[PDB]
């Protein structure tokens, strides 16, 4: 029989947290199925409502002098007449309608699609809603601004962003390598490095949803609910990273047949920098592409699939698409518990619980939690289902054919 | 050679804090650069100079000192009083021109002429150790109330007027105001080009052969012997070298009454009369080892191509064949050897110093009348300094409007001789393969030419090339007891390699004790 | 086994630093982890709220005769009404009904972006550039108009840029080295064959050079405020946060430009040796490595040029000229002279010298912490690369794998 999901009890059902009025259990998953046996999609955390035990600990605090922004983000009063939405719902501007005094008073300046979506939350196992915890529409009344050289448009820089430098760095590498005494290997890479962001480490202005979801975290270690948090916003955020696009293609040859279907690489290199029908192993390239507006990359694939090296026009088209749909080439992730606003009620214990929840995330959802393959194959957790793959023309759901 | 090992950067301890300078309320100190990170290596975290705030516990008067002549508050700039209310702010505070309701003091309407474009670079100091511009030494904008003007010979710019039908030349650029620090600025169009090109080729080829056949019958024997050689040599050599030098103006800086820059003025007022290497080294660092007093403005183009090829082939054979009969029998025996080798190197360097990124690039790529003409046009709007004479920074002090600075000048000379010793690229390690050693801040590099690679350029991609040596620097001065002090140096950093030339300088240098 | 990275225990908590109401801790990375052991993602420092135990000392002082803007910068009163936004906020001039006394005397003038971005911050780790700590919009009320050189336009030089000279240079270097051998000779004999080619080309274009002012420089409000927030007590994680936000150095001078590079390498060879000693050798190789790089200029021209360089196609010089001109629209900091960021700590600031010394220590820590020095040796002389919270090894030799374990 295959391995149907192995799981655990509704253990240690808590007492109530007084202010949240709720009680939790931290269930567990024990084997992620295997061999096309029943995958795991049960919950790992459970809760129930409470009639409250005792007083709530006066958890509220309020601005004092500082502006009682309608969604509770106390903001410096020089913002009050900003006209720049520094309060998360315009209730600053709604409260100071009487006189405008706009930052960027005279400069024609815009907001970058990159900057708004800068500093994505990332889950080390997947992806997330509310991807940016950062506000990135808060400017703190400043007009720090940066120019895209490709359009000369000024984009103002939202206050979470400590640097935003636009670039154009493009590389391509074509490597072919063979030996006998034998091996054959070949890769192609390109990179189109559009620009670099760096984020502020301190006084980060987090969204109202994020602070509400830190109010929704019990001061006691309810692993299920902290998992709900880590899955929603992220295990980590990108503190700095390089936006752009990338691709790699590979096509490895049987040298023996290569020498007689074709003759030599110049027979094919002449197509890059007249053809024979039999040599197609060089043509059936494996392709990987990251980022870029899909239409141009699809057209590239539609040419490469025919063994036609794409024209320079299509490459530049794709590149000038990249600005419309970039991806992070490179990042330095930092864990979300750093974003925990230091003054938040009990902020520190909640950070420490987040550290435990991060650890439990790793310890739980890892290939260590699955047995060995039927015969030396590789088992991968994929979407949370341990199943097997082997490169060397193995076959079967556990590489049982050899 | 394999790479040398890395060395860590090292600095001495802090020198003892300089006593708080009354007008500054600042304390200063310096370290010494005991070692730059010649290769790899941790860079030093820290700067070799440091300053801190203080309180003097004593006033200073110096704001009043010059006040016979008009002394600004912001700056030490002390002006002949006719410059007050002259109509042109002569110190950055403008205190000479505020409240000038007695406007009758204006000297002339001259502001219709802009300053000479690109005059500011001649005002900058120069660092011989890095060939980099420093801060300004000369004031680029002080006119001393003169309206002295330079004719721009290239003022002709086409215009069109659709309201008429006239194509005509505009005249705005026709004259520039000459800043006071230029004794001469002199527009003059010259070009020169030189081209040399050479080919030498030789192909030398010899074949030689003998066949010797002998036959006898008594039973019989027949024998044939062969010896043969082919030996072919080819050499191909091509050299071409182009130089083009446009001159568009010449300048000369005034040798007298030099009006120093506000920043140099203040910084020179801050240095002690007592010798303090930290202070004066900071001054030389900021304002450079040298300042400029001659000019050519222009553009240069240089092109070099060398190609060298060789081929050698040889084949040899020696053989014997025999037959005999008594039953008949046949034998043969011999050897043959063959070799071929082929070599080519092609090296090209093109460089443009001049007036636009676009056509400097285009002319660097494709030498042609189109790129020559369009780059020459760009030289109209952005000429570059093509030649300059310079002298050590301290010689400026002799000629300032500040009068004598003998002690400060001798201090600055001593400090310069130490600065030119301590930061010399000698302390960057052996750049192999004719790599160029560079020292910047507390760190070292080799700039490695394309035929060379690695932290010391040590791995040429070919098996090797003829690479000339370079000197280590001079050792310390001898602790002289006779009237003579001595300094030694050797051509070993690296030594001349693969038959390269010796470095040409002096082995031995000598000084009065 | 590979090694999942390891970190020290937390430091003891600092005392509560007053005014900033916080306590801090530190935790060094003992071993980066390597060979696909887990990253050290975890933060090197921690901080916590504290109710302050003792009186705070104010950060403000009365500047005296200088005006004191909303942003806290003080400006000499000739800059009142000057209309240059000398405080970044207009409290230099928003007060003024009349007599704006404006510099540049109604002359045509522009802002230059190259001057505005001059003096980028730099993190020594990776040499990555960062926003300039300099304001570059304060003009000290001077005009100092300079010509764009590549264009008939005059821009006002910002006060902190002591020079910005468009001393344009364009270079091209090309080398080809090409080599073939055939040899058919102890009692050895041969059939060695080789076919070798190196082609290498690079072209730098220099648009110009800036020099930042050595004295009397004016810094951004956010930078000086972040120095204010910087703990006096040498809390490594807070100084690392500062260095991460602004880098460890600034470019006190920089050359702006663009670059193209192309390397073509081939090595096709075989060996046979036979004979007797007083022998059955065979081998073959092919290596064939193409790399192309473009830096700077606008995408639309840059990538076309990178392609036409990768193609053997003869470049239409119009394309090269187009990219080289587009470098003026999007230059790269192709070179710079670094100075430590702590030299930008303004003197006469409270505890300025202490914050400077503590930044120098924090830089020592930052360099030695993320240095591969404390990382495991590669197995076969490969270069160890501290990538990001993990070391991996790469061999230029024929060895292979993340530790060069094999060939």
């Amino acid at each position: 029989s295959h391995i149907d999901c192995r799981m655990s009890p509704w253990s240690e059902w808590s007492q109530c947290d007084p202010c949240l009025r709720q009680m939790f259990r931290s269930r567990s998953i024990e084997v992620f199925g295997q061999f096309n046996g029943k995958r795991c999609t049960d919950a790992v955390g459970d809760r129930r409502q409470c009639v409250p035990t005792e007083p709530c600990e006066d958890a509220e605090d309020d601005c004092g002098n500082d502006f009682q922004c309608s969604t509770g983000r106390c903001i410096k009063m020089r913002l009050r007449c900003n006209g720049d939405n520094d309060c998360g719902d315009f209730s600053d501007e709604d409260d100071c309608e009487s006189e405008p005094r706009p930052p960027c008073r005279d400069r024609v300046v815009e907001e970058s699609e990159l900057a708004r979506t800068a500093g994505y939350g990332i889950n080390i196992l997947g992806m997330d809603p509310l991807s940016t915890p950062f506000d990135n529409e808060f400017y703190n009344g400043l007009c720090n601004r940066d120019r895209d050289g490709n359009t000369l448009t000024y984009y103002r820089r939202p206050w979470n962003v400590a640097s935003l430098i636009y670039e154009t760095k493009g590389e391509k590498n074509f490597r072919t390598e063979h030996y006998e005494e034998e091996k054959m290997f070949l890769h192609v890479k390109g990179e189109i490095h559009l620009g670099r962001f760096v984020m502020r480490n301190r006084d980060v202005v987090l969204t109202t949803t994020f602070v509400d979801d830190i109010k929704a975290l019990p001061t006691t270690y309810e692993k299920g609910e902290y998992f709900a948090f880590l899955e929603t916003y992220g295990t980590h955020y990108s503190s700095s990273g390089s936006l752009g696009g990338l691709y790699e293609l590979i096509y490895v040859l049987d040298k023996a047949s290569m020498k007689r279907k074709g003759v030599e690489l110049k027979d094919i290199k002449r197509c890059l920098g007249v053809n024979i029908t039999s040599e197609n192993l060089i043509d059936d390239v494996v392709s990987l592409i990251r980022g870029g507006t899909r239409k141009y990359a699809f057209e590239l694939k539609e040419k490469l699939l025919r063994g036609t090296v794409i024209d320079v026009t299509d490459f530049v088209n794709w590149a000038s698409s990249i600005n419309d749909a970039p991806v992070l080439i490179s990042q330095k992730l930092s864990p979300i518990y750093n974003l925990v606003p230091v003054k938040m009620k009990n902020a520190h214990l909640k950070k420490q619980n987040l550290e435990r929840a991060i650890e439990d995330y790793i310890n739980e959802f890892s290939v260590r939690k699955c047995h060995t393959c039927q015969n030396g194959g590789t088992v991968i957790l994929m979407d949370g289902k341990c199943l097997c793959a082997c490169p060397f023309k193995f076959e079967g759901i556990a590489c049982e054919i050899s | 050679a394999a790479t040398p090992a890395a060395v860590t950067c090292q600095l001495s301890n802090w020198s003892e804090w300089t006593d708080c300078f009354p007008c500054q309320d600042k304390k200063y100190r310096h370290r010494s650069l005991l070692q730059p990170n010649k290769f790899g290596g941790t860079i030093c975290s820290g700067d070799i100079w440091d300053q801190a705030s203080c309180s003097s516990s004593t006033t200073c008067v110096r704001q009043a000192q010059c006040g016979q002549d008009f002394q600004c508050k912001e700056t030490g700039r002390c002006l002949k009083r006719h410059l007050v209310c002259n109509g042109d702010q002569d110190c950055l505070d403008g205190s000479d021109e505020d409240d000038c309701e007695d406007v009758r003091a204006i000297d002339e309407d001259c502001s219709q002429y802009e300053p000479i474009p690109g005059s500011q670079k001649a005002a900058l100091g120069y660092n011989i150790l890095t060939q980099e511009d420093a801060q300004s030494v000369y004031d680029a904008s002080y006119y001393g109330g003169q309206c002295e003007t330079v004719y721009n010979g290239e003022w002709r710019e086409l215009r069109y007027d659709s309201t008429c039908e006239r194509l005509y030349y505009g005249d705005d650029e026709k004259y520039f105001r000459k800043p006071y620090n230029f004794l001469k600025y002199h527009f003059e169009a010259l070009a020169d080009t030189g081209i040399s090109s050479e080919f030498y080729d030789n192909a030398n080829d010899l074949l030689s052969k003998v066949k010797k056949d002998k036959s006898d019958s008594f039973h019989s024997q027949d024998t044939s012997f062969l010896n043969e050689l082919n030996k072919y040599n080819e050499k191909k050599f091509i050299f071409t070298r182009i130089f083009t030098k446009v001159q568009t103006a010449h300048f000369k800086m005034r040798k007298d009454d030099i009006m120093l820059d506000e920043g140099m003025l203040q910084s020179l007022m801050e240095l002690p009369d007592q010798y303090n290497y930290g202070m004066y080294a900071k001054f030389i660092n900021d304002y450079g080892t040298h300042y400029i007093t001659s000019g050519s403005m222009g553009g240069i183009y240089e092109y070099i191509l060398v190609i060298d090829k060789a081929k050698m082939e040889s084949l040899g054979i020696t053989s014997r064949d025999i037959t005999t009969c008594f039953h008949c029998k046949k034998f043969g025996g011999g050897k043959t050897e063959r070799a071929r080798k082929a070599m080519a190197v092609e090296d090209i360097i093109s460089r443009v110093r001049g007036g636009s990124s676009g056509w400097s690039g285009g002319l660097a790529q494709n030498r042609s009348t189109i790129t020559y003409r369009s780059w020459g046009r760009s030289l109209k709007y952005n000429p570059v300094v093509i030649d300059f004479e310079m002298q050590p920074i301290h010689e400026v002090l002799r000629h300032t409007s500040l009068g004598p600075l003998e002690a400060k000048r001798q201090n600055l000379r001593r400090a310069l001789d130490q600065y030119l010793m301590e930061f010399n690229a000698c302390r960057c390690g052996p750049c192999f393969n004719n790599g160029v050693p560079i020292l910047e801040g507390t760190s070292c590099r080799c700039q490695c030419r394309l035929g060379s690679l690695g932290a010391a350029c040590e791995q040429t991609q070919t098996e090797g090339a003829k690479a000339d040596g370079s000197w280590s620097c001079w050792s310390s001065w001898s602790v002289c007891r006779a009237g003579i002090q001595e300094r030694r140096r050797e051509c070993d950093n690296p030594a001349p390699q693969n038959g390269g030339a010796s470095c040409p300088g002096r082995k031995v240098q000598t000084q009065a004790c």
